[PDB]
DNA sequence: CTTGACAAAAGTGTTAAATTGTGCTATACTGGGAGCTGTCACGGATGC
DNA sequence: GCATCCGTGAGTCGAGGGTAATAAGCACAATTTAACACTTTTGTCAAG
RNA sequence: UCGA
């Protein structure tokens, strides 16, 4: 059975958990969207803001390109057949100009090829260079005006200005103290009176609207400057901001323009005109500072701030400073706005590639079919996708993993703030942040606030606003009203909380939860205006899954979190028997699973295809990927849950997920947990296990991963992928199939070669030992030499995947000079091995020490035994107490086995969890009772101990006492290798717990000597590199305070990278001889040379100052 | 202080300015041989421009290019925008570029480095090992001591020499009692270090027994695990090795754990009973 | 042979820094694009830096130890193992003198 | 311990006319308790054959001499339409519990 | 711990004195295939095998027990190095 | 959470100048060792047990 | 990439020299090989 | 192919500043303490598997493959040194690594270096 | 152990085919070009 | 000497990750390299 | 970017 629980009720679902990476870039789409009605935003404004192109006026050559639309369609290939080709999931797009000449008047028109711009997949994640990516979101303060008391004067207020990033200049209006103001912009101090040269004013306008405020009139006077005119003083400031060119007048009209009339390099965000306009209490249109009319710069935005900032350092009211990291004066930048912007600025480099090409030439030939470019847009485009900040690997760890990541909000990266400047307010917490952002989630390293996950009910508009619903209400009226309420709209009203006593649909105590701007108050049956609709959305997805979660302590919940983020697959695996019945549409907006798309009815099964004909009389079906490899080598696999046939209706889940038990994510399992310090082997946050399950595979994956090699021609000729070595033994050639390939579900040693390949070694004479050695055997020097490619220490198992594709073959392209190239995946099973990750959604971390077998363990009177024995110490100093009531809700629910969603803050509660206790109870002593059994004498012994303390309430019998224990969380155990009891009761359970993704199959490594780095002969590092550790500088400075003075000599000489010391350490540990003392650190060396470069006199003295030989014989000349 | 002038620019050897391929096939190489190329470009032009009687004005230019060139080929940045790799925004590194900072040629490989014979692994509790004892991981061990296991096996028959040691390990993970129990042979006696990071009480590295014992793991005594800054939240820990018989004394007299049990700061005890321990006793 | 307790530092001078030098780097280029061999005078040349292979010259009339240091006439690379490639230096002569930014941009500006 | 089938690749490759992959029908193996009727046979081998729309249990085995199923009942694998599945598995005696991966 | 420290520790003033002791000798120990040392068959430290039971090759321990009986001597400026090696590589191969 | 993230930044930060701290003072004392037993220096300075309470 | 200044390889301690018994008493004779000279 | 330049050892790669490109690539220009101890292996092991050679086949089969100076002498040579027509030398080799080659193919000692 | 005969490996001489380096083009082209931000602490030179 | 600027720093090891894309041309001299012919050396063979 |  499944019982569930809470009381709040939630009245509206969660709006899909996709959208904002899929929705905000559709935006920018247009696809379906007619090429003449669109949205002149998004990609169209990449257009119409790069377009139209001219060069001239009416003149000798004339020339203008105006915009027409660009064909959306024609993807290349399918996602799969792409992530295989290690080609971009692209398509291309073609747009349609037209070349008008300024003389003839004779229109051209032509349509042309952009290139590829990548398209966005299903879920939300690009796939670029055949590797599943993901564009993670940005995050910056929304362009507009903004007001802060001045940094520099006590009790003056300053203003500042900004658009787009790099779009357009930092602007500030501070009041210096002279009295007088100077505004200052990239760099320099000029007076606010400056600027209005040709903004339009004089001497009257001016002293017009001065003293309509206060004592401001003054400070924007002067004389010296303002008897002169707009084109006239338009060369002062020109004249200073920029000594590089000299000083004209004409030039003063043009330098000028581009900074703010110029809508290109000016351009400010649609959200920035928004909130600015209704902030300084004005209007306008252009997204620019002041238009370009007809010589001299009208004004539009100037004026407004000045009335703004002016009236704030007066103090009149409701001209406030507008509030800094406030989320109503912060944007979020998404998928849309990014891929756009990148568009506009990369077309706006093809423009560079338009208007300079077309003249050069005669205008006779000329369309642009010959004067369109691509890599300029293209490979800015290309560019965006992989090394800018804000697009990397897609988290395949898990469906939750790409999800949630997906939905993480970044500062960091182009145009955002960086890890160099950072405050307490940059990464802190908002007032109002409330249901917008998750108060917690986030990494736990120097990135603590700095990248925060997104909320639940929270959504983005397109003017990046983030808006959080509420629940409107008239005098204890609960509205159907789902209020969106923008966060300095929140900041307005009272709202209430989703906690509120709710009855009868109407207010029940007159004191009620509420609040204004994040200022908790109580409040009365009439000032209610909003409330919530759910807590729900004050957390992130992975924070929501965590049931009790209001007993665990912020620390341990972000670290159950993210580490919920860490999981990986599992066969067996178990959703959690109590959860926050959240993972419903968890697995449903993953996008991992295969539902019903409409009603119909199945056919067949087939774990490769299930076919399903539909209700509507057509056949169709939904074939299945099973055990496919992921980007963390995660393995992907859909489990067909329907039987032969059956009619379902729409929405019915027909196949599983990585993780996705019957419709539900299943990390870990829900295993028999019991707690206490055993034989001090959990001491300190560790683990311990049973073999039990081990049997039973409960905690078993898969990992998967990639395998490739090149058959690249060298500049002595082409090798190839066969199946021929010189000296290879038949031992050796067993597993390739025909060709020189490991076949299909063939067991790989971490020696085993899966693809040969054949090369010739550069001819040079043997050694003279190497002469004769190879005269008595008399082999064969042969030319071509074994190039082929083993596998790595660690990895090892059967192989699926493989793939190969050389040059010429159908839809694939290779690198200019390589001749084949072959792909092998090797697939492992992974049972949970001694001192891997393990941890619980309530944030308590281990390793798995010493997993003990069947045999011994903790049982009870039915003889169960217990999975782990968890030690009791991490809970109190890092107060955790969700997973205490958890297992208190799974002691009692494994003997009824009914689930339970307790969801975040609402959920179950002591009484309820009580009386199933007793419940359970009830019918286990019923269990023992007409099973010919009574109480234990050991467990009256327990019980009897227990007594002593006021443990168990006395003057009951043992029956009732062993009923109030039980409730407790705490039973009677017994110890699996003497078979004596515990002097005391002991928690136990169904809790849930989770397989991290560290495995120590993989973090370990070891090596003896490996190779050297080039530079300086300084070992490698790395893993999969071959290489050793590197000894820190605090590691030596230990090294020296316990005075081992060799040890560190030896390490940082013979060990490392010394020139003979390390070759004459192994010929002596090899001949069992001690190792000699070392010369040079051959580092040291490198150093000295370097110096030397610097023509830096490098001198080494003696005992008495004499030159002394560092390099032998080296540098003598 | 003429020298400060300094007419011929001495050359950085070639191998340390490496250019060389991969199995990709494309070249590779610094940035200081760009910056060279470069330099000795514009001193080349100018002596071509000098003789043949160039206008002044071009060869002043020309002398002012060569004076920036050069200083960019030693501080680049000390004047102006660096001089990149065109097209992107990477600066040439110069050699007080590599000199100074983090990662150069100083604190990186002068006062730490990388180092042979070592390598580390996640951490497990050791409630029976001593004070003087370590989990070491089987396979780790393996290709830790292959030069002792060699003379080892050379020694104690199977296989005639060195080198028919070495291809009979590497080869065929045919672990077979031959070497899980000569290495055994050696191991007695000298022992290794274990650090976690980071290392900030000399005690943060301190040097047990190693026992082999199967699995990935690590084991350590409880007590010092606290001096380590370590919990068993699944951290790592790395291992080396003191090979000369010198650094081994050193490493058995005062770098072993079971010898310095005071706090070197507070002078009190360092590995007195904790957590679990404590629990039980005062119970 | 000689312990060294002590490490000096000082000014090289042009004649000094051209005692180290065991050449002029002339053509400002890195090898050829076809042999992939040190270019006549290229930065990477084994000519004057030392050998591209250990103990042998360049063009191949001396390739083994018994010529030890034995300067070849056919190509006039010494003898010898490539090692010196990374201890033998080079030097470019620079038409016009110049100073070094060091003690020019530093704080206490020795030149200034 | 050990199992064959004329169709497959390695421990995952799905079978087409059977629902449960691979790996699930072998969890559907560990779970399977069978005794013999003699304390002298080591070794052994088993023979499973299932056509058509049928579905897969122990019992469906074929029978033999030493050979008793305690639970026929144990399902295997639900075969969809056609499904067409040859079997075979030795089922040897030993004692405790050893892995697949350190037995060959 | 290491058997016999407290009395080696007590022996030189410094803690580092008794290092440079124990490895001299026990490299010289590594030199000579163990016939120098003034340990008798009793005093051998033997090591636990399972194959047979030997005496262990470590150099470290055999030091350790050879200063614990005090047979040896350590001093700075003993003899000069010349004749002090030279007769020391001639008693033994 | 407002709180408790804010101390959890806090002591990262920290961490970082804990590292600065420490390699500074490894580049000063460290040419420091004890060497002459005892130097002869006749120079001490006292320290006293007793701690006078402020505003007591 | 030397020998520290101090610690076992201080300039104190490092110049500590060790014999064992015979080896000591056959130096400690040689010595008197050169009073007839 | 030839398009193409080299690339930059200062590219920084992955998320950080700190992790390079330059330190990355292996050393194999130089010896390695296994492949020095190796050498020094086949040369010491064939130094003793000399001996069990004809005092005059041996010294005249260190010419023949190069041994003595490393330069490889011709059958004229090693005849114009032992006072031997150079078909004598031939033979001599013929039988020297002949017996070399039972001593082998017995022994087993050098059987490694197969590559 | 050696002599003559002879096949192939190797040496050398001379050319054809490729690769590479150089000079020049004439209506008139005559002073770049690109932007960027949300620290912080202290030490020194330098402009008040 | 008083405010105001360039200058130098800022935590440990690791795990991975990674791969890429602008620009004029034409005749001709000067060599370089590839081709070819053929002498000699050297290693093999038949058979003293 | 994530572990510790
Ligand atoms: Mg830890
Ligand atoms: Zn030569």
């Amino acid at each position: 059975e499944i019982k569930r629980f809470g009381r709040i009720r939630e009245v509206i679902p969660l709006p899909p958990l996709t959208e904002i990476q899929v929705e905000s870039y559709k935006k920018a789409l247009q696809a379906d969207v007619p090429p003449e009605k669109r949205e002149n935003v998004g990609i169209q404004a990449a257009f119409k803001e790069t377009f139209p192109i001219e060069e001239g006026d009416k003149g000798k050559g004339g020339l203008v390109l105006d915009f027409l639309e660009y064909r959306i369609g024609d993807p290349p290939f399918s996602q799969d057949e792409c992530r295989e080709k290690d080609l971009t999931y692209q398509a291309p797009l073609y747009a349609r100009l037209q070349l008008i000449h300024k003389d003839t008047g004779l229109i051209k028109e032509d349509e042309v090829f952009l290139g590829h711009l990548p398209l966005m997949t299903e879920d939300g994640s690009f796939i670029i260079n055949g590797a599943d990516r993901v564009i993670v979101s940005q995050i910056h303060r929304s362009p507009g005006v903004y007001f802060t008391p001045d940094p520099a004067r006590p009790g003056r207020y300053i203003a500042s200005i900004i658009p787009l990033p790099k779009r357009g200049p930092w602007i500030d209006l501070e009041v210096e103290a002279s009295g007088v103001v100077t505004m200052k912009v990239n760099k320099r101090k000029f007076p606010l009176v400056l600027l209005l040269r040709v903004l339009g004013y004089d001497q009257e306008t001016l002293v017009r609207e001065l003293s309509a405020y206060g004592d401001l009139v003054q400070g924007l006077l002067d004389e010296a400057v303002l008897a002169m005119r707009p084109e006239e003083a338009m060369v002062r400031l020109f004249t200073l901001l920029r000594p590089g060119d000299p000083p004209k007048k004409d030039k003063a009209l043009a330098y000028l323009f581009g900074l703010l009339a110029d809508p290109k390099r000016y351009d400010l965000g649609e959200a920035g005109r928004y909130k600015a306009e209704e902030k300084l209490g004005v209007g306008l249109s252009g997204r620019t500072l002041v238009r370009f009319e007809d010589g001299e710069f009208k004004d539009e935005v100037f004026l407004p701030t000045l009335r703004y900032l002016f009236a704030l350092t007066a103090g009149v009211p409701g001209h406030e400073v507008d509030d800094i990291d406030h989320l109503g004066n912060r944007r979020i930048r998404t998928v849309g706005e990014l891929m756009a912007d990148q568009f506009r600025v990369g077309l706006a480099r093809l423009a560079r590639g338009v208007r300079e090409r077309m003249v050069m030439g005669s205008p006779d030939t000329l369309t642009p079919a010959k004067l369109v470019n691509s890599r300029p847009l293209e490979a800015a485009l290309r560019e965006f996708f992989s090394r800018s900040q804000l697009s990397q690997f897609k988290d395949e760890t898990n469906p939750l993993s790409s999800l949630r990541h997906k939905r993480r909000i970044s500062a960091l990266g182009p145009g955002g703030l960086t890890r160099e400047r950072a405050g307490f307010d940059v990464r802190d917490v908002h007032r109002t942040h409330y249901g917008r952002i998750c108060p917690v989630e986030t990494p736990e390293g120097a990135n603590i606030g700095l990248i925060t996950s997104l909320a639940a009910y929270a959504r983005v508009d397109a003017l990046g606003f983030i808006r959080t619903p509420y629940r409107r209400v008239k005098n204890g009226v609960v509205t159907e009203e789902v209020v969106y309420m923008t966060a300095s709209e929140e900041d307005r009203y009272t709202i209430a909380q989703a906690n509120t006593p709710l009855e009868g649909d109407r207010i029940a105590t007159d004191r009620v939860v509420a609040r204004r701007r994040g200022e908790p108050v109580i409040v009365a049956p009439e000032e209610v205006e909003f409330m919530d609709v759910s807590p729900k959305q004050v957390f992130s997805l992975n924070t929501n899954l965590i049931p009790f979660l209001e007993h665990d302590d912020a620390n341990r919940a972000l670290m159950g979190s993210n580490m919920q983020t860490q999981a990986v697959p599992l066969i067996r695996a178990q959703a959690p028997v109590v959860m926050t019945g959240l993972e419903e549409r968890v697995v449903r907006d993953s996008l991992a699973a295969l539902y019903a798309e409409e009603d119909g009815e199945v056919v067949k099964v087939d774990g490769t295809r299930i076919a399903v004909r539909y209700e509507d009389g057509r056949l169709v079906e939904h074939p299945l990927r099973r055990y496919a490899r992921s980007n963390q080598g995660t393995a992907f696999d859909q489990r067909p849950r329907v039987r032969v046939g059956q009619r379902v209706k729409k929405g019915d889940l027909l196949a599983d997920g990585p993780a996705s038990e019957e419709g539900f994510l299943a990390l870990g399992q829900n295993v028999l947990v019991a707690i206490m310090p055993f034989d001090g082997y959990n001491f300190e946050d560790a683990i311990v296990i049973s073999e039990e399950l081990l049997k039973r595979d409960f905690y078993t994956s898969i990992h998967i991963e990639r395998y490739e090699i090149e058959a690249r021609d060298t500049k002595l000729g082409p090798e190839r992928i066969t199946r021929d070595i010189p000296h290879l033994s038949e031992a050796a050639l067993r597993d390739l199939d025909e060709e020189g390939i490991v076949r299909i579900g063939a067991e790989v040693k971490p020696g085993d070669i899966l693809v040969g390949r054949t090369s010739f070694k550069g001819e040079q004479e043997p050694s003279p030992e190497e002469r004769l050695l190879r005269s008595i055997f008399g082999e064969k020097a042969r030319d071509v030499k074994d190039t082929s490619l083993r596998v790595p220490p660690g990895e090892g198992g059967i192989v699926v995947g493989r793939l190969r594709l050389r040059r010429g073959d159908p839809g694939v392209e290779l690198k200019p000079g390589v001749r084949e190239v072959v792909r092998v995946f090797v697939a492992q099973k992974r049972k949970l091995q001694v001192g891997d990750k393990l941890a619980n959604r309530h944030g308590n971390k281990g390793v798995v020490a010493k997993i003990l077998p069947v045999e011994d363990m903790p049982h009870l009177p039915d003889g169960t035994p217990v999975d782990v024995i968890l030690n009791p110490l991490g809970v109190p100093s890092r107060m955790n107490l969700g997973q205490i009531l958890e297992t208190h809700l799974g002691l009692a629910g494994y003997f009824l086995g009914q689930r339970y969603i307790s969801p975040v803050f609402d959920g179950a509660t002591e009484p309820e969890i009580k009386e199933l206790l007793a419940e359970a109870f009830n019918l286990y002593f019923g269990k023992r009772q007409g099973e010919g059994f009574g109480v234990d004498k050991r467990e009256k012994e327990v019980l009897a101990r227990a007594e002593k303390l006021g443990l168990v309430s006395p003057g009951k019998s043992p029956e009732e006492q062993l009923k109030e224990l039980f409730d407790l969380g705490k039973v009677v155990l017994y110890d699996g290798r003497t078979g004596e009891p515990f002097e005391g009761p002991i928690v136990v359970g169904q809790m849930f717990i989770m397989k991290l993704y560290h495995m120590v199959e993989d973090k370990m490594h070891a090596r003896s000597t490996g190779p050297y780095s080039l530079i300086t002969q300084q070992p490698l590092g790395g893993k999969a590199q071959f290489g050793g550790q590197r000894f820190g500088e605090m590691e030596v400075w230990a090294l020296e305070a316990y005075g081992a003075a060799h040890t560190l000599q030896e390490m940082l000489t013979i060990k490392s990278d010394d020139i003979e010391g390390r070759n004459a350490a192994y010929q002596a540990i090899i001949k069992g001889e001690d190792v000699p003392e070392p010369s040079v650190p051959e580092s040291f060396r490198v150093l000295v040379k370097e110096l030397q470069a610097l023509a830096l006199d490098v001198q080494t003295l003696d005992e008495k100052d004499n030159p002394v030989d560092i390099f032998e014989g080296l540098a003598s000349k | 202080p003429e020298w400060m002038i300094l007419e011929a620019v001495p050359v950085l050897p070639p191998d340390l300015r490496p250019m060389v391929q991969v199995d990709g096939g494309r070249f590779a190489t610094s940035d200081l041989n760009d910056l060279y190329r470069r330099l000795i470009n514009r001193n080349n032009r100018l002596k071509k421009l000098l003789a043949q009687g160039a206008p002044e004005i071009i060869i002043r230019n020309e002398k002012r290019m060569l004076q920036e060139a050069v200083d960019a080929v030693i501080d680049n940045g000390r004047r102006g925008s660096p001089v990149t790799n065109p097209g992107s925004e990477r600066p040439l590194r110069s050699l007080t570029d590599i000199l100074s900072g983090k990662q150069g040629r100083f604190r990186q490989n002068l006062l730490g480095k990388r180092v042979d014979y070592s390598g580390r692994s996640v951490i497990v509790v050791g409630p029976q090992l001593k004070l003087h004892q370590c989990g070491l991981p089987k396979r780790m061990a393996l290709e830790l001591f292959k030069p002792f296991l060699l003379k080892k096996m050379e020694e104690k028959a199977f296989a005639p020499n060195v080198k028919a040691a070495r291809r009979m390990l590497e080869r065929q993970r045919d672990i077979k009692d031959e070497v899980w129990d000569a290495l055994e042979e050696v191991i007695h006696g000298k022992v290794v270090l274990l650090n976690r990071a980071p290392t900030l009480h000399r005690l943060g590295i301190q040097a047990f027994q190693p026992v082999l014992v199967e699995g990935q793991s690590i084991q350590l005594h409880p007590l010092v695990c606290e001096a380590f800054n370590a919990d068993f939240d699944g951290d790592q820990m790395a291992v080396h090795v003191p090979l000369s018989s010198f650094a081994q004394a050193e490493a058995r007299i005062q770098m072993l754990s079971a010898h310095n049990l005071l706090s070197p700061a507070s002078g009190e005890p360092l590995a007195k009973p904790s957590r679990d321990i404590i629990l039980g006793l005062y119970y | 042979k000689k312990e060294v307790r002590k490490v000096r530092i000082a000014l090289a001078s042009p004649e000094k820094i051209r005692s180290w030098s065991y050449g002029e780097v002339e053509k400002p280029e890195t090898i050829n694009y076809r042999t992939l061999k040190p270019e006549r005078d290229g930065l990477f040349d084994e000519r004057i830096f030392g050998p591209i292979k250990d103990y042998e010259c360049a063009c191949g009339k001396y390739k083994r130890q018994r010529f030890e240091g034995k300067v070849c006439e056919r190509c006039g690379v010494e003898v010898t193992r490539s090692i010196v490639r990374r201890y033998r230096m080079g030097h470019i002569e620079l038409a016009t003198p110049a100073a070094h930014i060091w003690f020019v941009k530093d704080v206490p500006s020795k030149i200034g | 311990t050990s199992v064959y089938i004329e169709d497959v690749l390695h421990e995952f490759s799905t079978i087409p006319g059977v629902k449960e992959d691979v790996v699930e029908i072998i969890l559907n193996l560990k779970e399977l308790v069978v005794r013999f009727l003699d304390p002298k046979m080591a070794s052994t081998t088993l023979i499973l054959r299932a056509e058509g729309p049928k579905e897969v249990r122990a019992g469906d085995f074929t029978p033999s001499a030493d050979v008793e199923i305690m639970n026929p009942d144990l399902h295997i694998a639900t075969l969809e339409e056609g499904g067409k599945l040859y079997m075979e598995v030795r089922v040897d005696r030993g004692v405790g519990y050893v892995p697949a991966e350190r037995h060959g | 711990a290491e058997p016999g420290i407290d009395k080696l520790f007590g022996m030189v003033d410094s803690k580092y004195r008794l290092t440079v002791v124990v490895a001299k000798r026990a490299q010289q120990l590594l030199r000579h295939r163990f016939k120098n040392t003034v340990l008798e068959p009793e005093e051998r430290p033997k090591m636990r095998t399972l194959e047979g039971l030997y005496d262990d090759p470590n150099a470290v321990t055999w030091a350790m027990k050879e200063l614990l009986t005090g047979r040896l001597f350590f001093g700075e400026n003993l003899v000069p190095e010349d004749r002090l090696q030279k007769e020391m590589e001639r008693l033994y191969p | 959470s407002h709180g408790a993230r804010k101390g959890g930044a806090d002591t990262a930060l920290r961490t970082a100048d804990s590292g600065y701290l420490t390699r500074k003072l490894v580049d000063v004392a460290h040419e420091i060792v004890v060497r002459e037993a005892d130097c002869g220096t006749t120079n001490y300075i006292s320290v006293p047990l007793f701690q006078m309470d402020e505003v007591t | 990439g030397r020998l520290i200044p101090a610690g076992t390889g201080s300039d104190f301690v490092r110049f500590t020299q060790v014999v064992d018994q015979r080896t000591l008493k056959a130096i400690e004779e040689a010595r008197k090989e050169a009073v007839e000279a | 192919k030839i398009a193409q330049e080299p690339v930059s050892l200062e590219t920084p790669i992955g998320d950080e500043k700190d992790s390079f490109y330059g330190d990355f690539i292996p050393d194999e220009n130089l010896p390695s303490p296994v492949e020095a101890a190796a050498q020094s292996l086949l040369s010491e092991e064939l130094e003793k598997a000399l001996s069990k050679l004809s005092e005059r086949e041996a010294m005249v089969l260190k010419l023949r493959k190069g041994l003595i100076d490393g330069r490889e002498h011709t059958l004229e040579e090693v005849g114009a040194y032992f006072g031997v027509t150079r078909e004598r030398i031939r033979q001599i080799e013929n039988k020297a690594l002949r017996k070399l080659k039972y001593h082998e193919s017995r022994t087993r000692k050098l059987r490694d270096f197969l590559e």
